[PDB]
């Protein structure tokens, strides 16, 4: 499939202090303004020097694993794929596109939602790994009200070792800048990209446009 | 069953009012909606519950329910386009989706 | 945006058989509803049948039941439906309708298919 969701609009890059969690990057993914039409989709892929430090605040989470790669294309990438039972990790030869995303949509007879990962890839010839473990992220808490809990990650590869962290910590202030796992014996990697997870519906008639929505989405990035 | 009253005649740019008429369970406790039928094709909804167009072409139109009758119209007709309207809905004592007889509009 | 497409005309001699097929595009018709409506020249519409959202089933019209039948295979992702006992009246264009697949109970149909003719 792989339809064309990106649009010709583009932001001046904002920047802020690290203030010891520096030059660190902020992006928006799904962004509103005034004009309550405007629905913008933007996930520009990254250079990966030496190790990248990662966070992000959602609501309700669409933030489902990353992928990493040199050449992102048929001619080796890993790929994270993260749902509500289990994580699966995977080294595969996969075959991107240019927007890749994790759809969902309804099972008329079988009062569920399903989820498709073709959206992402075609094809998966002569391929070997695969894992599975507890899941990295979790959006179910004893409170819900005005506070937001808080993520963080930082990857690194030395030595051929693959290697993971992560924290959680709530914030007590109110909305403002920043507060102040597994070994995997896996590649050159030169560029990573994160992706994200979409919904469809048909309880509206006549929508002549593609019914892909999602809510806002933010996230920080960072270099070593 | 229903009933409406056969090939309504107006000039152009006058008013229009199309009157479509049921019982207590045919249309009472069930919302409706209006299609129209251009010679030749297939038919393109136009309303529904009862107040509400689907997004793009349609132009303003009304609608209310005076119990168990439901009137549409448009302020101003015209021979740019006119065709056939149908009235129908969800019954809901035993019986299933219905029609009604539809209506002949005539301009001048 | 759907986007659906039929077979051709067809014709008959009495007594016989039909089947009518009805496609579907870009979604799939895992995620829709599916109806079937007739209309007599210049007599009006009439129902035959479809798909009840409040239970997972398939129920025809109270005057034709035991007439016809219907059957999907996702696939191919096309809707089959069949017709049998035709007798002297029966005679009208056939056209594949579509709506909302989750409502309590709702009827806002949406599209509509270019239809088909059958003779008898
Ligand atoms: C999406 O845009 C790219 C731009 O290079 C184009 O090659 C591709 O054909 C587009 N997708 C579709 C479905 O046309
Ligand atoms: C880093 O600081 C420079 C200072 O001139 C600024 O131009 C640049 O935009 C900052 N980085 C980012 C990602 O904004
Ligand atoms: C989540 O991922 C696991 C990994 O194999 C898969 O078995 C499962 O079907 C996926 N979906 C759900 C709802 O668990
Ligand atoms: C149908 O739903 C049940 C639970 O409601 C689930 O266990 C089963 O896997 C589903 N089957 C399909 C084919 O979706
Ligand atoms: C794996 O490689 C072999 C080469 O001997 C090839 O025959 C086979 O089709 C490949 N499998 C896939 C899934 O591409």
């Amino acid at each position: 499939q792989c339809v064309n969701l990106t649009t010709r609009t583009q932001l001046p890059p904002a920047y802020t202090n690290s203030f010891t969690r520096s030059n660190v990057t902020w992006f928006h993914a799904i962004h509103v303004s005034g004009t309550n039409g405007t629905k913008r989709f933007d996930n520009p892929v990254l250079p990966f020097n030496d190790g990248v430090y990662f966070a992000s605040t959602e609501k309700s989470n669409i933030i489902r694993g990353w992928i990493f790669g040199t050449t992102l294309d048929s001619k080796q990438s890993l790929l994270i794929v993260n749902n509500a039972t289990n994580v699966v990790i995977k080294v595969c030869e996969f075959q991107f596109c240019n927007d890749p995303f994790l759809g969902v949509y309804y099972h008329k007879n079988n009062k569920s939602w399903m989820e498709s990962e073709f959206r992402v890839y075609s094809s998966a010839n002569n391929c070997t790994f695969e894992y599975v473990s507890q899941p990295f992220l979790m959006d179910l808490e004893g409170k819900q009200g005005n506070f937001k809990n808080l993520r963080e990650f930082v990857f690194k590869n030395i030595d051929g070792y693959f290697k993971i962290y992560s924290k959680h910590t709530p914030i007590n202030l109110v909305r403002d800048l920043p507060q102040g796992l597994v070994d995997l014996p896996i590649i050159n990697i030169t560029r990573f990209q994160t992706l994200l997870a979409l919904h469809r519906s048909y309880l509206t008639p006549g929508d002549s446009s593609s019914g892909w929505t999602a809510g806002a989405a933010a996230y920080y990035v960072g270099y070593l | 069953v229903v009933t409406q009253p056969p090939s309504v005649s107006a000039a152009p740019g006058q008013k229009v009012t199309i009157s479509c008429s049921g019982s207590s369970s045919n249309i009472g406790n069930n919302y409706v909606s209006w299609y129209q039928q251009l010679p030749g094709t297939a038919p393109k909804l136009l309303i529904y519950d009862n107040n509400k167009r689907p997004s793009g072409i349609p132009d303003r139109f009304s609608g209310s329910k005076s119990g168990t009758s439901a009137t549409l119209g448009i302020t101003g007709l015209q021979t740019g386009d006119e065709a056939d309207y149908y009235c129908g809905t969800w019954d809901s004592s035993l019986s299933a989706v219905v029609f009604g007889g539809g209506t002949k509009l005539t301009v001048l | 945006q759907v986007q659906l497409v039929q077979s051709g005309a067809e014709v008959k001699k009495p007594g016989a058989s039909v089947k009518v097929s009805c496609k579907v595009s870009g979604y799939t018709l895992t995620e829709l509803s599916m109806h079937w409506v007739r209309q007599a020249p210049g007599k009006g519409l009439e129902w035959m049948g479809g798909f009840d959202p409040e239970d997972g089933e398939t129920i025809y019209a109270q005057k034709f039941q035991g007439r016809v039948t219907m059957t999907e295979d996702t696939s191919t992702d096309t809707a089959y439906m069949e017709l049998s006992s035709l007798r002297s009246e029966d005679t009208a264009v056939y056209y594949c309708a579509t709506g909302s697949p989750f409502d309590r109970t709702q009827n806002w149909f949406d599209p509509w298919g270019q239809g088909t003719l059958v003779t008898v």
